[PDB]
């Protein structure tokens, strides 16, 4: 009975990361003045299923690896990642109700970019390594900026439990009291999964180009479903939704709108900008986000002590 | 056989210690501390710490061994008996343990170890409407004020200590 | 509201290809459900359409035959079937069809 | 010193804003006067057990009943 | 991360063009000229032509020689619209090479409608050009040119004050007055170092 | 024109929609028709294995009333 | 004559700085940026749909070679040899001899088309329009050998495509 | 019977999936590569046929020769071919990539580049338009359509 | 019990995913490729500034993980001790990034 939970969680979430990659060559394509993909399917809808069979009867590359146990476990941990950290999601009950599960989701969050660093290292070319190591430095980083901004929010909150967060923002959202956490959270968002204008294996190599067509593809998916839930991360924190113990499909349609918005605006800001420098990221994180998280920071712990506003523990 | 859960993990987890204890290379030696980090996480889980655990996950796993693997994919530049050997060695060891501690239940060797499973010293009450660890831990200001002094002064010693000594000049 | 006059439009479009069946033909024969004026048709079965309200390109379009010299051509279509009598017109070579 | 802030305000707006709202944050807690209320309001949680006292025979300002008047109150919780 | 020593290695398209133009007329080699420059096509005939008028001691009609003007300056046009926007496909902005592609689409024909081909026109020649513009061309000019100075500006919003795009530029290869003579630089590279140079301005043509 | 996009964000929203109606619905299935039980610290779920130890069907969401009283 | 692009001071006074200051506290001009992307995706893309649809052509284009007819039957072509003299990529080879009625006709006429520039040399230096570019521009093969084409594919070429090279050259004729 | 037909199913759906999602590794030699981005423009938009832009090489099916290939590039194509998954195909579009086309008689320029790389589609021009390239990536489409592998496969 | 099923579900899935994208196409029959990057030949040389920026996280992540209870730790009793506690933990944690800066520590990776 809770298996078939669990495939209900799990298997719509390859659905829905399939039909992103639609999504986005669509609304990418409709933004540059031409259409997206429409003759595959019925506009385009059988786009992501031509898309897999041609992905999954490829020839694999077969590199020279110097390890293959990092080589196999990089997809292992990349998708295992991705798929166990949707459970503690209160839409608007969660699968896993737990009493710490943002520090849950920080935790993975720390603990993906072993795939990064396992595949950078298996590759036995050296620039990917590079590439690696510094895809690892960009992700850590913007992993501490991730940390203070939800220690603030949380501490706005009063505990860590994530079905809280609908609760205490019954009467208005977080988005009014956090505007400014509520920006420097989604941009470090978007700098942790690589997106535009954040990503730099695709400018001058990469560290998964030595992958074959398949574990490619199990990257892209786990990248994708890592996009998704942090949309719907951000979604809960920020813009949450009104709740009816009654009918719990007014808050799975109100947030799903919400998080397919969120989802819009990445790809919205994916066909806007030019792409940053590794320095310039480096130079925006840690001297001008830091400071001004220090200072929120400062401000959120000092803030209800003022005002009376002391959250409940329960 | 579900009781004995803890101490199931307990064998995993000093499995992983001969993972690299044997040392035969650094990723595999990171790969295996990943491994028993996260079996200690679990152990620590099922005694009701649960903060400990995700600081464990958090800030050992996903802080310190990220930054061991990131120096070490600048060393050891990629391409035994002994590894294998003492694996062995250490695997067997191990296994007598195992073996004598359930087959005769209380067993010595500097202390005396019982054979019976980790549920027995569990308590029966209640802590009621809040973790004693959870406070236990936000007692950290209230209470730690000289701990937060020297952890924080210990910190900003060696952010000073580590820029230094790596100028070279 | 002028929705309304968008999804009338729509619905002229669905009845205007002769109903559900002959839309969904073309929908999955042509990726393009617009209607327009019929031009003609030659002596192999491709028939010729014009819309003077689109936008330069989109004015003249062509729906090719279903069989043409013995070749089932459903799916099949090419850019070569048109003949040079038509292919002076539809390439935008003259106004005179 | 009005030429050194639009200077600095000038050039670096991100570190006078954030040193801007850290010493809001480390002077507006000793001006407000609702610290207080935050005090009393995180003692009046009762996360205990409130165990009752013996009656020696001599305590006027201990209640007999939950519902006595002696006792602290909690209007002032109730209306802030 | 810094650059200390910079070696480009060319010749992975030496045709060997200019052997090839020794064992052909002077018509015969007008073609080669559109193939060095692919995207400032007419702007390469007119080069060739005006050597060759030279030492012909004939000058062009003057109708011709206001054809050759105007269609250098459409294919002026073409090659900045190529030269800005593959340069920021290449930096990352790659919205703005899909807007005015389809500008440089509108203009191609322009140069099919007089010579026949989208992009090796083959038009301007020694003497004048091969043929007339036919009826109704000029109009379709006007309203495309009419509408352009839009174009330019939905591409210096995107770009011109965005932040990441001056971060990327606001302090690379900066080259002196003095050195960028002896390097034999020309055109934009002596113009965006202040350097006053035009050969429109001071060694004038038709 | 721009709604041709609309079919992907529809089969997208459908598949979001899905997990959180399916969990509302197993808890709901699961636990007698009513939400389940949330039992985030030591005294809730005292009060849980109280309630499954008092129905007497070992179920906690079988809830005994005033009728088991004498 | 000259313009001085980036030569601008700007305003040191309070107003204009703290305008600037909350520019780039706020991202002014990055929600710029998305408003241009915003409004330009409900704009009606300029995609054709092709091969349903095909872009406009001037019936001065150069495409696929064809050897034309007098309105007889007698073809055009008199072997000067003029388009094999004129062509610059040498893609034209031309053999003759008197046929049996003693008039001047080609025996071989090969055209190299992946030699060929598609110039258009050859249908302005023949002096009785023989050979002709025509519209033709969708004949992709599969082979190399299919792009050698001798006389009778050019006669071919030419009896299949008459009635729209006829109609292109009594267009165009009047500004040659 | 039944497994002729199983078969021949199963090769018309390997074939449409093949077929319906080409990504392409262009070669930005020369002019045939600008009418290539041509081609990829607004107008044309071969992104709608499930045809990317700019795809790698090391995940791309099909490679398109666009432009001159000299002597100095030659083996640096045949790297770049033999280092790309099977099943794979190589579209010559220009006279250049064909036959030499103006440079047939050069010293340093290979006459064809189907002596380093074997070609499936001819694409003439120079250049050929945007519509004669995408009329070529149609009918290379038609011809990955019309393939026969497991009828092969069960037949032998 | 539910998390840990979940867990191995999700870790079952993944490796079967990995084995049918690893092995399927593997039964196909193709022909092998010989054993052959810019910086072949040449060793990896060391660079400090990563190595800087990798220590300073991890500095800056400790810090993290004792400023992380604050939640738990703002429902005291003794709120004017736990105010200066946590301010002086921040102020700390700016010093630090405010030496760093001073001493040319973000440089190349600013
Ligand atoms: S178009 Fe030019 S290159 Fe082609 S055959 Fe004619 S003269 Fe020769
Ligand atoms: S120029 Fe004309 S008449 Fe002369 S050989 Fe060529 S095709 Fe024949
Ligand atoms: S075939 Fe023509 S257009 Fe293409 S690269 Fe060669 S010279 Fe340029």
């Amino acid at each position: 009975m809770f298996m078939i939970n669990v495939l209900t969680l799990i298997i719509p979430i390859l659905l829905a990361v399939a039909f992103l990659t639609l999504v986005e060559r669509k609304v990418l394509g409709y933004m540059q003045f031409r259409k997206g993909p429409n003759v595959v399917g019925p506009y385009g809808l059988l786009q992501p299923i031509a898309d897999a069979i041609k992905l999954f009867i490829k020839e694999p590359l077969r590199p020279a690896t110097s390890s293959i146990s990092m080589f196999i476990l990089a997809p292992i941990l990349a998708l295992t990642l991705a798929l166990t950290m949707w459970i503690p999601l209160p839409m608007p009950y969660p699968l896993i109700n737990m009493n710490l599960g943002v520090l849950f989701m920080l935790a993975m969050s720390s603990l993906a970019v072993y795939s990064i660093l396992w595949s950078g290292w298996a590759s036995n070319s050296k620039y990917a390594l590079i590439g690696a190591l510094r895809a690892v430095a960009q992700t850590i980083s913007y992993e501490v900026t991730l940390a203070i901004i939800l220690l603030s929010v949380l501490l706005m909150n009063g505990s860590f439990t994530l079905s809280t967060l609908i609760i205490t923002q019954e009467q208005v959202w977080l988005i009014f009291p956090a505007w400014p956490l509520a920006m420097m959270w989604f941009i470090s968002t978007l700098a942790e999964t690589n997106r535009a204008p954040f990503d730099l294996t695709e400018g001058e190599s990469g560290f998964n180009v030595e992958y074959a067509a398949g574990p490619f593809a199990l990257f892209f998916m786990a990248e994708y479903a890592n996009i998704i839930m942090m949309n719907i991360f951000t979604t809960t924190l920020f813009l949450g939704a009104f709740h009816n113990p009654y009918m719990p499909e007014l808050y799975t349609i109100n947030f799903t709108i919400k998080s397919l918005l969120l989802s819009i605006t990445f790809l919205w800001i994916r066909a806007s900008y030019p792409r940053f420098r590794y320095d310039q990221l480096m130079h925006l994180l840690w001297k001008n986000f830091l400071p001004l998280t220090l200072a929120l920071c400062m401000w959120h712990v000092s803030l209800p002590i003022l005002l009376s506003s002391i959250p409940p523990q329960t | 056989m579900m009781t004995y859960i803890v101490f199931i993990l307990s064998i995993i987890f000093v499995m992983g210690f001969v993972g690299f204890s044997s040392k035969p290379s650094p990723i595999y030696g990171g790969l295996g501390l990943i491994v028993s980090g996260g079996v200690g996480c679990g152990i620590v889980l099922n005694f009701g710490g649960s903060f400990l655990g995700l600081m464990v996950f958090l800030i050992y796993l996903g802080g310190m061994m990220v930054v061991f693997g990131y120096t070490t994919a600048m060393a050891t530049e990629q391409y035994n008996k002994v590894v294998l050997g003492t694996f062995i060695t250490g695997l067997l060891m191990e296994f007598l343990m195992v073996y004598y501690v359930l087959k005769d239940k209380e067993v010595e060797i500097v202390f005396k170890f019982n054979g019976m499973g980790d549920w027995v010293i569990y308590d029966t009450g209640d802590s009621g409407f809040f973790s004693e660890e959870a406070m236990g831990i936000a007692a950290l200001y209230s209470y730690g004020t000289w701990l937060v002094i020297v952890t924080g002064w210990s910190l900003l010693i060696g952010v000073v200590v580590i820029m230094e000594i790596t100028r070279g000049n | 509201m002028e929705l309304l006059q968008v999804l009338k439009r729509g619905l002229q479009q669905v009845s205007g290809h002769g109903g559900l069946r002959g839309y969904l033909r073309v929908l999955f024969r042509a990726n393009d459900v617009r209607v327009g004026t019929l031009v003609g048709e030659d002596k192999y079965g491709n028939k010729y359409y014009e819309d003077n309200k689109q936008f330069f390109g989109r004015h003249r379009w062509v729906i090719y035959t279903t069989e043409m010299n013995g070749k089932n051509t459903f799916w099949d279509v090419d850019g070569s079937m048109v003949p040079p009598e038509w292919h002076r017109w539809l390439h935008c070579m003259t106004d005179d069809p | 010193v009005a030429a050194f802030l639009k200077n600095v305000w000038a050039k670096e707006p991100v570190l006078v804003a954030s040193f801007a709202i850290a010493g809001l944050a480390v002077i507006l807690p000793t001006l407000s006067p609702y610290t207080k209320y935050s005090l009393m309001i995180n003692r009046a949680t009762p996360y205990n057990y409130p165990v009752p006292l013996r009656d020696d025979g001599n305590m006027p300002d201990v209640p007999s009943h939950p519902q006595d008047p002696q006792g602290p109150s909690l209007e002032w919780l109730k209306r802030l | 991360e810094m650059v200390r020593k910079c070696d480009p290695h060319i010749g992975l398209l030496h045709r060997g063009t200019e052997k090839l133009i020794e064992y052909k007329t002077y018509l015969q080699a007008l073609p080669y000229f559109d193939r060095l420059d692919y995207v400032s096509m007419m702007c390469n005939e007119q080069a060739y032509s005006l050597a060759v008028e030279k030492l012909l001691n004939i000058q062009p009609p003057p109708r011709a020689q206001w054809i050759r003007v105007l269609f250098g300056e459409i294919t002026r046009l073409l090659n900045h619209i190529m030269a800005v926007t593959t340069h920021a496909l290449d930096i990352g902005a790659m919205t703005p090479f899909f807007w005015m592609f389809e500008e440089r689409e509108k203009m191609f024909e322009f140069y099919e409608r007089v010579s026949g081909a989208r992009m090796h026109a083959a038009y301007v020649r020694p003497g004048g050009v091969h043929q007339d513009l036919p009826l109704g061309l000029m109009d379709d000019i006007y309203e495309f040119s009419k509408n352009f100075s839009l174009r330019i500006d939905e591409l210096e919003e995107m770009l011109t004050n965005n932040r990441i795009w001056r971060n990327r530029t606001v302090d690379i290869g900066v080259v002196t007055a003095e050195d960028a003579l002896n390097y034999g630089f020309s055109g934009v590279m002596l113009r965006g170092s202040g350097i006053q140079w035009d050969l429109r301005k001071t060694q004038p043509y038709d | 024109m721009w709604f041709e996009v609309l079919p992907g964000i529809a089969v997208m929203g459908v598949c979001l929609f899905i997990p959180g109606m399916a969990t509302a619905r197993i808890h709901r299935f699961s636990n007698g028709g009513r939400e389940k039980r949330v039992a985030h610290y030591s005294y809730q779920w005292y009060l849980m294995e109280r309630d499954r130890r008092v129905s007497g069907v070992n179920r906690y969401y079988v809830s005994k009333g005033l009728e088991n009283i004498d | 004559t000259y313009k001085y692009v980036n030569l601008r001071e700007p305003s040191m006074d309070m107003k204009s700085v703290t305008d600037r200051a909350a520019q780039t506290l706020l991202w002014t001009e990055l929600i710029r940026g998305l408003g241009m992307t915003l409004s330009y995706l409900f704009r009606e893309p300029a995609t054709i749909n092709y091969p349903f649809e095909k872009g406009p052509l001037s019936p001065r284009f150069r495409g696929e070679h064809a050897l034309r007819r007098y309105p007889s039957g007698e073809e055009r072509c008199i072997a000067c040899k003029l388009c094999e003299a004129v062509c610059p990529a040498q893609a034209i080879t031309i053999e003759a001899e008197p046929r049996a009625d003693g008039s001047r006709r080609t025996t071989r006429y090969d055209i190299d088309m992946t030699k060929c520039i598609y110039c258009g040399f050859c249908q302005e230096a023949c002096p009785v329009d023989a050979i002709v570019e025509g519209p033709n521009f969708e004949f992709s093969t599969e082979t190399h050998e299919e792009l050698l084409y001798n006389k009778e594919k050019l006669l071919n070429n030419g009896d299949k495509w008459e009635a729209e090279i006829a109609a292109n050259i009594q267009a165009d004729y009047l500004y040659r | 019977s039944r497994g002729e037909y199983v078969v021949a199913k199963l090769d018309d759906l390997i074939n449409w999936a093949r077929r319906s999602s080409l990504w392409p590794m262009t070669f930005g030699l020369a002019c045939c590569a600008v009418e290539m981005m041509h081609m990829a423009a607004p107008r044309y938009d071969m992104d709608r046929f499930g045809v990317v832009f700019r795809a790698s090489p090391r995940q791309s099916d099909v490679m398109i020769v666009a432009g001159t290939l000299t002597n100095k590039m030659a083996p640096a194509l045949r790297k770049v071919y033999d280092q790309m998954p099977e099943p794979r195909y190589v579209v010559s579009m220009g006279s250049c990539a064909n036959g030499g086309g103006y440079y047939h008689y050069s010293y340093s320029v290979v006459r064809g580049c189907d002596r380093i790389v074997p070609v499936d589609i001819y694409v003439p021009g120079c250049p050929p338009t945007a519509e004669a390239l995408l009329y070529g990536i149609l009918q290379l489409q038609k011809k990955i359509k019309r393939e026969k592998r497991l009828r092969i496969w069960y037949r032998r | 019990m539910n998390l840990m099923i979940t867990l191995l579900t999700n870790f079952t899935l993944a490796t079967l995913l990995v084995t049918i994208a690893f092995w399927l196409p593997q039964l196909n029959v193709y022909s092998e490729k010989t054993s052959p990057d810019p910086m072949g030949s040449a060793r990896l040389p060391f660079s400090m500034k990563f190595f800087l920026v990798a220590i300073t996280f991890l500095l800056f992540d400790l810090e993290i993980a004792l400023l992380l209870p604050l939640p738990w730790a703002s429902q005291t009793t003794n709120l004017n001790t736990m105010l200066t506690m946590a301010l002086l933990l921040i102020f700390l944690l700016a010093v630090s990034l405010a030496y760093e800066w001073t001493q040319k520590g973000l440089e190349w990776t600013e």
